[PDB]
DNA sequence: AGGTAGTCACAGCTGATTGCGCT
DNA sequence: GCGCAATCAGCTGTGACTACCT
């Protein structure tokens, strides 16, 4: 069995555990805050996460293919739970901290670029 | 000679080993050491079954134990006798380096068509028939009535191999289906018979994938012949799609009527136990019900049961003693054929497995056919969706499961597509004295303008102009043949037209013969042998076809025989019927595979499967060209096979049409010089 | 009364961004 | 919306021209 991590009430299978190999039962099932799923180029758009960190990086980050409402025959969209996302970032930018910083220079840098440009 | 592997001395026919060969020996034997499945893929058609059965035989030599029983399957009977005659070579090779005999024996399975000998049922074609008249006239009740020796024509061969055939055995002699012939003729025995009482006692027997995928009859030919066992499936590409046809049925009125034909001649023939007497009658008005019904589709694998037990009120448990009911209900009923019958055991069978299987299959009803849009045409298919139901009782049942092929360029997708852990991931490059083929993708012609077969620009007109320039001056620099698949019937007769409305096609004409590939068999055949008797002399010709026809893997052009393929635009296959994004959409939720990375990876697995087939034997060579600039993107590049890549260099990847020609010019120049060995 | 670190031209490389394509 | 290829930033090699101390 496996123990939830929210009620505690042994259960055998789970959706997130099959998805995102994550103990929550789906009676603890937050997917609407707490479990939100985000497409793969947001993700890495907030949190600065290349392809190596979201697939190299032990443990490998798993995500949910859906269809998109904008196009079927469009690329089908890639999920990643936001929670694992989170937790990633913070194993390789260290916190909340001077990453902030880092994405303020690197807009900086952007805009001296440009303005270099012109 | 002799190979002197880590562990192990293996005889091979051959003295010179390729590199390529010795690296697949070092592979399989890891495997076998390694207790597990896999998969391979090599480019040569010939050379890796000789490999394979010198392994196999020297694996089984060192470790007779580990090993009992081998499984060749194939897709056809010619690969069938060709393997056959291999291990045959292989055999007199072994028998003449070491001097004694051994015990070993191989045969060939097929159908009862292939093996009998009864002059009164070859000269048919019914596949149909053959069987149920072999039933008729040897069964168990033809055994029990030989004990008062009834005056009725019947087969013989049983009756003799029954008292005389199960006593002395083969332990030692290969035979070939005809090989097996010739005994069951002489000994006066039946061929069929007795292969199902020697394979007990054999070493090696090879058949098809209908014996191995298909539960119905793998079952009776495999329960317990060995726990340990190897099995393999050579050019198995396309493997998953027949997996498809394993649990895919389809109903039409013809089907209905001969259902409805023969249930009154079989209540007239009862009349002359009742569970299923009544219970047949009113199956048939449940899915007659559906006939005039005017709708578009309708989806419900659990449900419809559901609805069968609504509407007349029957338990989901008797369908499920509707199979034994066959060898039950119908022995006693002394079926004279099974003719005007195979409907009614498809029924029955439909309706077990809809009972059973559901959970990862569909039901689909299509108003639609061919010409004839609208009518009357409700065709309803169980169509198969996950590929592992047809790959679980082999991989549950044996223990190196091995699939090869010439075209497995992406090895990560076979093992998430269906249930599979693979422990090899091995791809193989042949490499000869000189470079055999010279693969090169052309985009944009002399105008720029990319020849991409893009569905919004499949009737444009300057993409047919610069597909008929290219084949117009392409076919003036190789000779002796061209062979041109395009990407479906539809579109290559409007190119066709397109190119006959114009001045072009009389230029192409001049040079090379046009022949065109159609659905008919007979056709198909002479346009086939015509074109092959246009290349045997110097007029040459063009062969044009479809990727996915049956012209596609039935041939193999041999070297001088085509020496140039050509792909038009990449072949997509269509998105209608409702049957291909169903198995999408079961992908995605599933096994979480990309709907447009797997239809890249069905595009490009055709055209890798159709463009290989030009280089057959070391000596062989041709030219293989793409005409599209969508061959061009990487995503694609990456889905052709290992052995292709490394000879498409990236100098060549969206040269226009002039540039193309040099190169191919240069390469038939340069190997047309003669080589070493 | 006689010699070398910046500076300029013209190429290379790799490390990111960054608009373009869609059966 | 995602994925592949085009683009630029930064650093370096090669060879030559030029402004202040033994
Ligand atoms: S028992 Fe054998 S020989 Fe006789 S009809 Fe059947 S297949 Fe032919
Ligand atoms: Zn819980």
């Amino acid at each position: 069995y496996v123990i939830c991590e929210e009620c505690g009430k042994e259960f055998m299978d789970s959706y997130l555990m099959n998805h995102f190999d994550l103990p929550t039962c789906d009676n603890c099932r937050d997917a609407d805050d707490k479990h939100k799923l985000i497409t793969k180029t947001e993700a890495k758009q907030e949190y600065l996460l290349k392809d190596c960190d979201l697939e190299k990086r032990e443990p490998p980050l798993k995500f949910i293919v859906k269809k998109n409402p904008h196009h079927s025959q469009w690329g089908d969209m890639k999920l990643y739970l936001k929670l694992q996302i989170v937790k990633r970032s913070l194993e390789v930018w260290g916190s909340q901290e001077a990453l902030e910083e880092a994405k303020e220079v690197r807009q900086e840098n952007r805009e001296k670029m440009k303005q270099k440009k012109f | 000679m002799k190979l002197n592997v880590d562990g192990l001395l293996v005889y091979f026919p051959y003295d010179y080993i390729y590199p390529e060969q010795f690296s697949y020996m070092r592979e399989l034997k890891r495997t076998l050491d390694a207790k597990g499945h896999g998969v391979l893929e090599m480019p040569s058609g010939t050379g890796k079954t000789v490999s394979l059965l010198a392994l196999i035989m020297a694996y089984q030599r060192a470790y007779p134990l580990e090993v009992t029983k081998l499984i060749y399957c194939s897709r056809t009977v010619p690969e069938i006798e060709k393997v056959i005659e291999e291990l045959r070579k292989l055999l007199n090779f072994y028998e003449k380096q070491e001097g004694e005999k051994l015990p070993f024996l191989g045969l060939a399975l097929s159908s009862r068509k292939n093996l009998c000998i009864h002059p009164e049922v070859t000269p048919l074609r019914f596949g149909k028939d053959v069987d149920g008249k072999c039933h008729s006239l040897t069964a168990s009740y033809v055994r029990a009535q030989y004990q008062h020796d009834t005056s009725l024509p019947h087969c013989r061969f049983y009756e003799e191999f029954d008292a005389h055939g199960r006593e002395v055995p083969l332990p030692a002699g290969i035979y070939n289906l005809d090989d097996l012939k010739a005994l069951g003729r002489r000994q006066g025995w039946c061929p069929y018979f007795l292969a199902r009482y020697s394979i007990l006692h054999a070493n090696v027997v090879v058949y098809s994938y209908h014996y191995l995928l298909d539960p119905k009859i793998a079952d009776l030919v495999s329960k317990e012949l060995a726990r340990k066992a190897v099995v393999v499936f050579d050019e198995a590409h396309n493997i998953d799609n027949v997996c498809i046809d394993s649990m895919s049925v389809n109903l039409t009125r013809r089907t209905l009527d001969r259902c409805q034909g023969n249930l009154e001649t079989l209540q007239k023939t009862v009349l002359r136990a009742e569970h299923f007497l009544g219970f047949l009658r009113r199956l048939l008005e449940y899915v007659k019900w559906r006939l005039r019904v005017q709708h578009v589709v309708q989806e419900s694998p659990p449900a419809f049961l559901s609805g069968l037990a609504q509407r007349v009120c029957i338990q989901r448990k008797p369908l499920r003693f509707c199979a034994e009911r066959l060898r039950s209900l119908l022995h006693t009923l002394e079926i004279t054929d099974l003719a005007d019958f195979s409907p009614l055991t498809l029924l029955a069978n439909f309706a077990t497995l809809v009972s059973t299987y559901a959970k990862g299959f569909t039901i689909i009803i299509e108003p639609f056919d061919d010409r004839t849009p609208t009518i009357a045409n409700p065709i309803l298919h169980f169509s198969c969706m996950d590929a592992s139901l047809a790959i679980k009782p082999v991989f549950e049942r044996f223990q190196s499961v091995i699939i090869t092929s010439g075209t497995l360029s992406p090895l990560d997708i076979y093992p998430k597509i269906l249930d599979f852990h693979p422990v090899t991931m091995a791809t193989f490059t042949m490499t000869l004295a000189r470079v055999c083929l010279c693969p090169m993708i052309i985009g944009r012609g002399n105008d720029q303008v990319a020849i991409s077969s893009k569905f919004e620009t499949r009737e444009d007109i300057a993409v047919i102009r610069n597909y008929g320039n290219l084949l117009l001056e392409m076919s003036a620099v190789v000779p002796d043949g061209i062979v041109a698949f395009f990407t479906s019937y539809q579109y290559m007769e409007s190119t066709v037209a397109s190119w006959y409305e114009q001045g072009i096609l009389e230029n192409i004409q001049r040079n090379k013969l046009l022949f065109i590939e159609t659905q008919d068999g007979a056709e198909t055949s002479v346009a086939l042998e015509k074109y092959q008797e246009a290349c045997e002399n110097g007029r040459g010709a063009i062969l044009l076809s479809v990727a996915r026809g049956k012209v596609s893997e039935g041939i193999d052009f041999v070297h001088h025989y085509g020496r140039a393929v050509i792909m038009f635009g990449v072949p997509y296959v269509y998105t209608q019927s409702r049957i291909l994004k169903a198995r999408l959409e079961y992908l995605r939720d599933q096994f979480q595979i990309r709907e447009n990375d797997f239809l890249t990876f069905d595009a490009m697995r055709h055209a890798a499967q159709c463009v290989g087939r030009a280089i057959r034997g070391k000596t062989d060579y041709g030219l293989m060209v793409f005409a599209d600039k969508r061959f061009a993107r990487g995503d694609k590049r990456g889905k052709l096979p290992r052995w292709i890549q490394e000879h498409l260099t990236d100098a060549n990847l969206n040269l226009t049409v002039d540039e193309g020609v040099q190169v191919a010019k240069y390469f038939l120049r340069q190997m047309a010089q003669p080589f070493h060995r």
